[PDB]
């Protein structure tokens, strides 16, 4: 690292529309759909580990886990193999064609240094990064019940075959769904949709759903601009959009450096506000009554303070806190 | 119809415009394009779809008056005729349709024909 860049860095943090130059960056062919990779963008900054040991509660995480759902091939065709070129830390693996054991660490059979060694895997390189991985919708049954402990445990406790071994690797991980039809059915409820228990997608944070409306206005602005840049070759990618060489710099250096925290006037904000999401009924009931949005609201606070380049959260970030949660809400209702 | 089929329109633009040793496109690479998708979607079916229209010496004229009834009642018979003379409609054929609706009772002329107000 240079001087010469990291001065750059600090003035557009004080510019109002940094957060929303770096969001249209990772849409280089569709105009609208912006709530979908919005939270794409917060997943690589995460936040600060906090260490807890004296209470009883040492290992926690801070990633923030995106959970999508949609057509594999209309709109996740770009956002499953773009997070992974420009990231370095960044893990494709298949779901299928991989075995369940055989793509976490898993014990194999060694006769030339007389001992069962362990075998590495995909997701277990990746520490403190992101990890690829798509099918989740047709993925195995034994695949499934693996992760009840890896992204929600951080600690990958496997004790078979006379193996006692505890590996300690986390790495947040994002998913792609898909319906029983690969389209929304009005008739029937968000819950029916999706085929994955209930203590399944709870452990997400944020939830999508893409929707093809039908309305004859909706085309006039998603048909006219692929059009717009098919026939013209690359004479304005580099003119009205800036380069990737910026984006790799602007979290190598927020992630050592800039460690927020919490005070006594924002931490205020996340009490009132999970008491008014725990009785929304009418689609499902009274739910939502878990730690899990709780814990999972206070890291998209450090997400956004970390972006603005300050360690004191201030209200205003955790107003974009919840509204990013509001907008999950009516998307699958 | 998705964003799966937007793109493959767009695909079959450069399939004519290569074959006649040009670098542009023109009106006959698009006509064409979407003839081979309008005939391969109604293969997939059992019939083709089709329309049927009857050319009416007096079907657009009953929608020109309709342009002075949201305007105003009183309308003047030589003021209607402002508007049919442009596209290119002949005054002898109006004097045989006025017949056709006001027998059927639609509007009311007077004795000099020159009064028309919708009823």
């Amino acid at each position: 690292f240079s001087e010469k860049r990291v001065e750059l860095l600090k003035e557009l943090s004080r510019k109002p529309d940094i957060y929303e130059r770096l969001a249209s960056a990772l849409a280089p062919s569709i105009y609208e759909h912006e709530d979908i990779k919005k939270g794409i963008l917060l997943q690589l900054f995460g936040g600060t580990r906090k260490d807890f040991s004296h209470t009883g509660r040492g290992k926690f995480r801070a990633e923030i886990n995106i959970l999508l759902c949609g057509d594999p091939g209309t709109s996740k065709s770009q956002l499953l193999q773009y997070v992974y070129n420009l990231v370095p830390r960044g893990q494709y693996t298949s779901g299928k064609g991989s075995s369940a054991v055989g793509l976490t660490a898993y014990v194999m059979k060694d006769p030339e240094t007389r001992q069962l060694v362990l075998q590495t895997g995909a997701l277990v390189l990746s520490d403190n990064g992101i990890c690829c991985i798509d099918e989740f919708d047709k993925m195995n049954e034994s695949t499934r019940s693996v992760l009840h402990e890896v992204m929600e445990q951080q600690t990958l406790s496997i004790a078979k075959a006379g193996i006692i071994c505890q590996l300690n690797a986390r790495t947040s991980v994002l998913a792609a769904a898909n319906p029983i039809e690969s389209q929304w059915n009005p008739k029937k409820t968000t819950i029916e949709n999706i085929q994955l228990p209930h203590t399944l997608l709870s452990r997400f944070d944020l939830i999508f759903l893409l929707l093809d409306p039908q309305d004859e206005a909706y085309d006039r602005r998603l048909a006219h601009h692929l059009v717009a840049l098919y026939y013209q070759s690359e004479e304005q990618a580099e003119e009205e959009l800036l380069d990737m060489a910026v984006l790799k710099d602007y979290i190598a250096y927020a992630h050592s450096t800039i460690m927020p925290r919490l005070s006594e006037e924002a931490s205020q904000a996340l009490i009132e506000a999970y008491v008014d999401m725990r009785k929304i009924g009418s689609s499902r009931g009274m739910v939502s009554a878990y730690p899990r949005q709780l814990e999972s609201l206070i890291r998209l606070a450090e997400a956004h303070a970390k972006v603005r380049l300050s360690n004191k959260v201030e209200a205003i970030d955790v107003e974009e806190a919840k509204r990013l949660h509001r907008e999950a809400l009516k998307q699958s209702a | 119809t998705s964003a799966r089929t937007l793109l493959a329109i767009l695909r079959l633009s450069t399939a004519l415009a290569r074959l006649r040793m040009v670098d542009v496109v023109e009106k006959e690479d698009v006509n064409e394009a979407i003839r081979l998708m309008e005939m391969s979607k109604d293969s997939l079916l059992g019939d083709k779809g089709q329309t049927a229209r009857t050319q009416r010496p007096a079907d657009v004229i009953f929608a020109t008056v309709r342009e002075l009834v949201s305007g105003g009642r009183s309308v003047r018979f030589s003021e209607a005729e402002q508007r049919c003379v442009s596209r290119g409609f002949t005054p002898a054929q109006f004097q045989a349709a006025l017949d056709e609706y006001e027998e059927l009772n639609v509007w009311q002329v007077n004795a000099s024909r020159t009064r028309i107000t919708f009823v």
